[PDB]
C-alpha cells in the first residue's frame, strides 16, 4: 500500500492506495455491538 | 512460439481502455445514474482493486504463472474502466452544476441493443431455409434469439415507464406485446415440428416469424423518433474549467496505465530486462499520481462546496 | 510508598457498529412524526414530506437539486409528472429503512424512478431482478 | 420480495458526514466556549437526547446558533460530534473524562456507559 | 553503425503522421472537395493499401531487405494520411449537416504557396549580384523560380474563376498577367546574356526582374484581403457529438499506427526480440480495431440516413 | 430406372460487366427526353433539368443539398452567381456520359465548378492537365 | 481533348445503391405479396421495361406505391432489384425459375436469355 | 486478409481488410459482356 | 539492483511535463504576465538550454556518469516547462487579439497558497499539545509556519494593491495586519517559554495562536468572494483557429520529449541497445520539428502582424 | 608595373555595442522635450505623454492595446482606476532609462502595476526583492 | 535602491526591430530611388541628425512619405537603416563607399568616422 | 547545433538550435565601444 518490489530493485508506486486509506479513516480499535444512541418513540 | 494465449488478455484489456477513453473526450450527458458521492465511493473502491491488480501483474510476469497474469491484466482493465466511468460522471455533474449551464436529457431508448436484436432475427431468417443452414438445428437457432426477444420486451417495458407521453407509453406496451405474442405464436411452432418436420408444419413455423419480424421492424422504427433523441447539455465556460481537472487526471491515468500494460506485455514475454522494469516503474508512478490528483479533484469539486 | 491511577496510555477508538442503523432508524422516526421535515416532495398531486439531508444522502438527483443555490431553500419540490407516486414512495421508504420491496408489478416504476433519482445501486439491483425472472 | 440493503445505513451516515465536512445544509452552529461547530439538527436530535429536547421545543426549533454551557469542554464535544457522523469514539488517556462528562450533558447514556466500561480497565 | 539510411523512412513517415493529425483536432472547414461517398471509397481503398503495407513491414524487418522496408514504411504512411484526410472531410460533412450548424467558406487563395514563391525570388535577388553567388549559374537560378512564376499564374487564374466580385477577378487576371509579362520581358534577358555577359546586358536583365518582383509583391498584398480570408463553420452541439466517433477512431488509428512504426523501427534494427514483436502485435490489433470502427461510423453517419 | 433433372447444386452469381454503363446511358436518355426530371438547376439565368439521384451520385454538393431535409423536396436549385453556366454544363454532361471535354480555355471554369460541386476526382484530373500543359 | 472516366459508370450505380440502402430519395415502394421494396423510379425504368411503361404513363407517373401481381415471387424480385443496383445476378439451384419468371414479367429480356443459357448447362 | 504470421508466432490483425471485402461484395462468379438491360430510344 | 537513485530524476521530470501539459488543454486566461515579444525571447532562450540538455542526456547515458544524467534530465524538464508556459501565454494572447473575442480577468487571490498555509497552522495546532508531538521542538514547529505567515502578509499586501474596491483593499490590509500582529503577540511567547516551559506560560503561548488561527480563517474565507473569482475569456472561432498551431506544436513537443526521456531512462539502465538508440533518434527529430514549428508559428502570429 | 587599391575582400560587420543605449537615451530626450509624443496615458487624472513604439517595446499590455486596430490610432489611453499613478510613473521612467527605483514603500504599487502592464521581468525582480527583505 | 537593468536597452531596440519587421506602427516611408523603406520616425530621429531636422520642422512633422535625393544609394541606406534597429553595420568590399556617403548624408558622423577607420586598413 | 552523435551512429536532431541562431543574427565581427549616434540636447 505504498511501494511493492519489482525485479532489479524497482518499485510500483501505490501511494494512491494509501491515500484512499487516509480518507476512509483519519490506535487500538474496539468494537461495540450494543445500541449507541437513544431510540425515539413513535 | 509461446505466451500466445496470454497476450489476448493484454490485447483485449487495452481495447477496453481505448473504449472508456471515449467517455472523457466530451461529457455532455451523464454516463450513468450515479450520485456524486457514489462517484467518490466508486473511485475509492476501484483504487483498492487496481492496487491488488498491479501487484499481481508484476509478481506474475516476474516468474511465469501466465494464467494469473491474464487475470491481473483483466482485473486492472475493469478497475480502470470503473475509474473512467465514475470520473466522467462526476465531471459531467460538476459541469451542469454551474448556474450558467444547461441540462442534457438522455435518450428514452438505446438504438443499439435493438439493432443487434434486429440482426439476431434478420440473419436468422435466411439461416432457416437456404442451401447453407438446414433443419434439425432448432435448439440454437431459436434460443439465441429468444433471449433477445425477451430482452426486447424488458427494454421496451422500462422505456415506457420513463416517457411522459401516454401515447408513446401505450405504443411501447403495445409494441412489447406484439413481439411477445408473436413469439407466443412461435411457442406452438416449437411445441410441434420436432421430428415430424419434413414440411409438415414448417410453413406455419415461418408464418409465426413473419409477425415476429415485422413487429420488431415496427418497434425499431418507433425508437428513432423525437423526444427519444438525446439532447446534449450546454456546459458553461466556468463549468468546463471546473470539470477539466477531473478529465485531465482521468485522461492521464488511462494513457499512463495503457503504457504500463504495454510494458507488462513485453515483460511477460521476457522478464529479464532491467530497462523494461524501469519503464514500468516510471508508468506506475504516473498512474498513482494521476489517481491521487483525480480523487483530490473530485473531493474538492463537490457540487455543494464552494 | 505511593501509586498512580491512570487508565493506561496511548490512544483508543471505540467502534459502535450499529450506530449507523440507529441514526437511520431515529431519522425515520422523525419523518413519521413530521419532526423537522424541511421539504415536501410532490409527485403527481401526491405529497411526501422528508428531510433534505436524507434525500441528498441517498438520491443523486436531490443532491443536485439542493446543492443548487437558487433551489437550496425550497419548501416544495415538484418532480416530473412522468414519475410514478408509489414508485417514488417505495424508494423514499427505502432511504429511511434500507428495505426495498420489489414485486413483478411495481419493479417497472421502481427502477424507472430509481434512475430518475440517480440511485445506481438500486438500479443495478432492479436490473439483477429482471435478469433473473 | 423485500431486499435488505445492509450497507445502506452506513452509506447514509457517511454521506451525511460528507455534507458536514463541506458545510452543505448545515442548519445550526453549536458554540462551545469560543469554538464554532456547524452540524445538522436532524443528526444532533437522532444522537443526543439534549439536542432532541432543544429543537422539539417550538420556541427553539428555528434557532441558528446554540451556545452550550461554558463548562463543556470543546475538544470533548468535538469527539462526540465526530462520533455522531462516523460511529467512531476516540478516547485518549486524558480526554476520556471530558468525553464522558460531555456525553451525559448531551443525554447520550449509551456513550456514557461505554466510557464507564473503558475507565474500569 | 548500420541501418542509418533506412531509419530516415521511419523518421519522415512519423512526421507526416504528426502533420495529418493536425486535421482531426478541430474540423471547422473542409479538408478538400470530396463527396461523402468519395470519403467511403477513399477509406476503403486506403485500407486495401495499408494492409499490404503492414505485411511488408513485418516480413521485411524479419530478414533484412531494408530498402523494401523503407518502401512499406512510406506506403503505410501515405495510406494513413489518406485515412485521416477522408475521415476529417467526412467528420466535417457530418457536423455541418446538422440543421442547427453553420457553413464555413474556404479561402479564395492560399497565402502559403505565394509566400514560398515570394522567397523563391526574394532570396534570388541578392543571389545574383553579391560576393557569394556569381554569374554563369543561370540554368538553375532561373528555372527553379520560373516554375513558381508559372505556378503563380496558374494559381492566380483559378483563384479568379471562383470569386464572385469581378473587381477581384479583373485584378487577379491583371496581377497574373503582370507576373507573366514581366517574365516575358525576362525571356529576352535569357535569349541574350549567355556568353557576352560581362555587364554587357546584365543591367537590363535585372531591369526585367524589378517589375517581376514588385508585381509579385503586389499580388501577395492582394491575397490578404477580406472575403479571401477563410471563415470557420459553427458546428452545433449535436453536430459535434455526431462527428466525434469518426474523429476519435481516426485519432486512435494514428496514435496506434505511430507506435507500430516506432516498434517496427526497433525491430528493423534487430528483429530477434520476442517482446518487441508482441508490442507490434498489440498495436496491429488496435490499428485494425480503429479502422473498423472508423469505417463503420462513417457508413452509419451518412448525412442522409437518420 | 429413373433419373433426376436439376441444374446442379450450390450457388452462382452472374456478373453483368456493362450493366453500369447501360444504366447510366438509359438515365441520360431519360434526361434528354425530360423523363422524371425532378429538379431544375439554375446557373445565372440558365436552367438545367436533371435527376436528383444522379446529381447526388456524382456531386458531393448536390448530395449535401438534397440530404438537407428543408431542401430535399425542392423543385428549383439556384447555384451561386459566380458559377459559370457552361462550366457546370460540361460537368453535368460528364455525370451522364462519363465524358469530360477539356480545352485550354474552358478548363478554368470546369475545375472551379468541379470543386464547387465537390467532385475531387474531376478536380485532380483538371490539376493533372494544368500540371502537364 | 475528351477524357473518358471509365470507372464513372460503376461509381454512379454504386452511389445509387448507397442511396437505396439508406432510403435516400426513394420515391416508390414496390409491394409484392406482403413484402415492401423501396427503390428509385429512375433506376427501375432504366432496367425494367415494365416499370418504364408504368411511370411513363401520365396517370401513373406520380404513384408512391406499386403493387405487383400476387403470383410474382418476392425473393425472385429481390434478386432482380439487387441486380439493378449491383450488376450482380445471384442464381441458386432453386430460385433460378423464380428469377427467370420475374425477369420476363419485368420485361428484362436480356436477363431472361441469361437464365435461359444457365438453365441449359 | 485476417492475420499474418510474424516471428515468434505473433500476428498482425488484418480484420479491417476482410471487413472492407465484406462491404464490397456480400459462390462461383460468371462474367457476361453482353448488354444487360433494354436500351431506351432517343 | 542499481541506477535506483538516478531514476528519480526521470520519474519527477516526467511528472513536471504532465503538469505543464495541463496549461495547453484550454487557455482561457493568461498563464503569467509575459509580453508577446517576451514569449519569443523565452522560447528562443529555452531552446538554447534544451539543446545542451539533450546532448548531456545522450553523452551521460552513453557511459555512466548518472549524476550528470540526472542534471541533464532535470535541465531538459525545466526547459520544456518554459517552452509550454511561453507557448500557452502566446496562444492566449493570439486568441484574445481577435476583434470578436473577450477578455478573461485573473483572480485577485490564489486560494491555493492560502490553503497550504492554513494546513501549516491547522496540523500544527494539535501537534503542540497531544500524545504525539511534545514540547522542546519549538525551533521547527514555529519557523516552518512563520515563513508562511510572513508570506501570507506579502501575498495579502500585493492582493490589495490590485483591487479597485477600497473596501477590499482596506480589508486585505486589515487581515494582513491581523495575521502580523497576532504573530507579533506570539513573538513574546517565543521570547520566553524557552527552558521554563512546564506549563509556566504555555497557556499564554497558545492564547497567542488563537487569534493567529482565527484571523487566518477569516482571511481565507474572504479570499473566496465575488470579483476575486477568475473569469475565463471567450475565444472566438477565428481566435481558436489562430492559436491552435501554437498549441498543437506545443502538445507534440511535450509528448515527443516525454517519450525521449522515457527512452533515455531505459538507455540509462543499459546503453548497449541499438534499437533503443534508434527510438531516441526518432523522438529527437519529432522534438526538434515541433520546436521549429512552434517558434515559426509564434513569429508569424504576432497580435500586430496580419 | 601597376598595383590595385582595394579594402580587402569578403564581408565584415561592425558591432556598435553601446548603440542600443544611445537610442534609448535619445528616445528619452525626445520624451522630455515632448518630441513626437503620440499618446498620453491618463492614470487617475494624472497624464503621462510618451511614445507608442516605446510602450509596446516594454509593456505587453500597451502592445495589446495598440496592436488592436480600433485602438491603434488613439490619442488618449485611460488605464484602470486601480492603477497607482506613481507606480506607473516609476515603470515609465524605467522604460526610457533602464532604472528601476524600488523602496520598501513603493514596491507594492510597482509590482502591482508591473503585472498589469505585463512586464514579467520587472515582476520577477520585485518578487526577488520581497523574498529578500 | 535603484536597480539597473543592463539588458533593457538592447531589448527595447530588438522589440522596435520586431515592430518594423511586422510593419507595426511604422509612421513613415523613406523612398530612395524606386525602393520603399518603412520605419519609425522616433528611431530615425534618434539615429540620424538629418531625419531629426526633418521631423522637428513643424511643417514636415506629419509627413507620411519622405523622398530622399536620387543620388542616395538604396542598398547603402538599407545597411544604415538595419544598423539603427540592430546595432550591426555590415560593410563589404564594395558597398563601403555607399554606406560612408549615405551616413554623412543622414548626418551620422560617428558611423562616418567608423567607415573612415575601416577604409584605412 | 545541428546533429550530435549517439552510440551506433544515430543522431540527435538539433535543427531547432540552429534555427534560433539564424533568427538572432542573419563574416568577421568587429566591436566598437564608441558612441554610435548623435546625442540629443535636453
Amino acid at each position: 500500500p505504498y511501494f511493492v518490489e519489482t525485479p532489479y530493485g524497482f518499485q510500483l508506486d501505490l501511494d494512491f492506495v494509501k491515500y484512499v486509506d487516509d480518507i476512509q479513516k483519519g490506535i487500538t480499535t474496539i468494537k461495540e455491538m450494543g445500541r449507541s444512541i437513544h431510540e425515539i418513540p413513535r | 512460439p509461446f505466451t500466445k494465449h496470454g497476450q489476448k488478455e493484454c490485447d483485449n484489456a487495452l481495447r477496453q481502455l481505448e473504449t472508456v477513453r471515449e467517455l472523457l473526450e466530451n461529457p455532455v450527458q451523464p454516463i450513468n445514474d450515479m450520485s456524486y458521492f457514489g462517484c467518490l465511493d466508486s473511485v475509492m473502491e476501484n483504487s483498492k482493486v487496481l492496487g491488488e491488480a498491479m501487484t499481481g501483474i508484476s509478481q506474475n510476469a516476474k516468474n511465469g504463472n501466465l494464467p494469473e497474469f491474464g487475470d491481473a491484466i483483466a482485473t486492472a482493465s475493469k478497475a480502470l474502466c470503473g475509474f473512467t466511468e465514475a470520473a466522467a460522471q462526476a465531471a459531467y455533474l460538476v459541469g451542469v452544476s454551474d448556474p450558467n449551464s444547461q441540462a442534457g436529457q438522455q435518450g428514452l431508448v438505446e438504438p443499439t441493443q435493438f439493432a443487434r436484436a434486429n440482426q439476431a432475427i434478420q440473419m436468422a431468417c435466411q439461416s432457416l431455409g437456404e442451401p447453407g443452414c438446414t433443419q434439425a438445428q432448432v435448439l440454437s437457432a431459436a434460443t439465441i434469439v429468444a433471449k433477445h426477444t425477451s430482452a426486447l420486451c424488458n427494454s421496451c417495458r422500462l422505456a415506457s415507464a420513463r416517457t411522459a407521453n401516454p401515447t408513446a407509453k401505450r405504443q411501447f406496451v403495445q409494441s412489447a406485446k406484439e413481439v411477445a405474442n408473436s413469439t407466443a405464436n412461435l411457442v406452438k411452432t416449437i411445441k410441434a415440428l420436432d421430428g415430424d418436420f419434413t414440411e409438415e408444419n414448417r410453413a406455419q413455423c415461418r408464418a409465426a416469424t413473419a409477425p415476429l419480424l415485422e413487429a420488431v421492424d415496427n418497434l425499431s422504427a418507433f425508437a428513432s423518433n423525437p423526444e427519444f433523441s438525446s439532447v446534449p447539455a450546454q456546459i458553461s465556460p466556468e463549468g468546463r474549467a471546473a470539470m477539466e481537472p477531473i478529465v485531465i487526471s482521468a485522461k492521464t491515468m488511462l494513457e499512463s496505465a495503457g503504457g504500463l500494460i504495454q510494458t507488462a506485455r513485453a515483460l511477460a514475454v521476457n522478464p529479464r530486462d532491467p530497462p523494461r522494469w524501469s519503464v514500468l516503474a516510471g508508468h506506475s508512478r504516473t498512474v498513482s499520481d494521476s489517481i491521487k490528483k483525480l480523487i483530490t479533484s473530485m473531493r474538492d469539486k463537490a457540487p455543494g462546496q464552494l | 510508598s505511593d501509586l498512580y491511577l491512570r487508565p493506561g496510555g496511548g490512544d483508543s477508538q471505540i467502534q459502535f457498529t450499529r450506530h449507523a442503523s440507529d441514526v437511520l432508524l431515529n431519522l425515520n422516526r422523525l419523518r413519521s412524526r413530521d419532526i423537522l421535515t424541511d421539504v415536501v416532495i410532490v409527485v403527481s398531486r401526491e405529497q411526501f414530506r422528508a428531510h433534505k439531508t436524507v434525500l441528498m444522502a441517498c438520491s443523486g438527483l436531490f443532491y443536485s437539486i439542493f446543492t443548487d443555490q437558487l433551489k437550496r431553500n425550497l419548501s416544495v419540490i415538484n418532480l416530473d409528472p412522468e414519475i410514478n407516486p408509489e414508485g417514488f414512495n417505495i424508494l423514499l421508504d427505502f432511504m429511511y429503512t434500507s428495505r426495498l420491496n420489489l414485486r413483478e408489478g411495481n419493479i417497472m416504476a421502481v427502477m424507472a424512478t430509481a434512475m430518475y433519482l440517480q440511485m445506481e445501486h438500486v438500479v443495478d439491483t432492479c436490473r439483477k431482478f429482471i435478469k433473473a425472472s
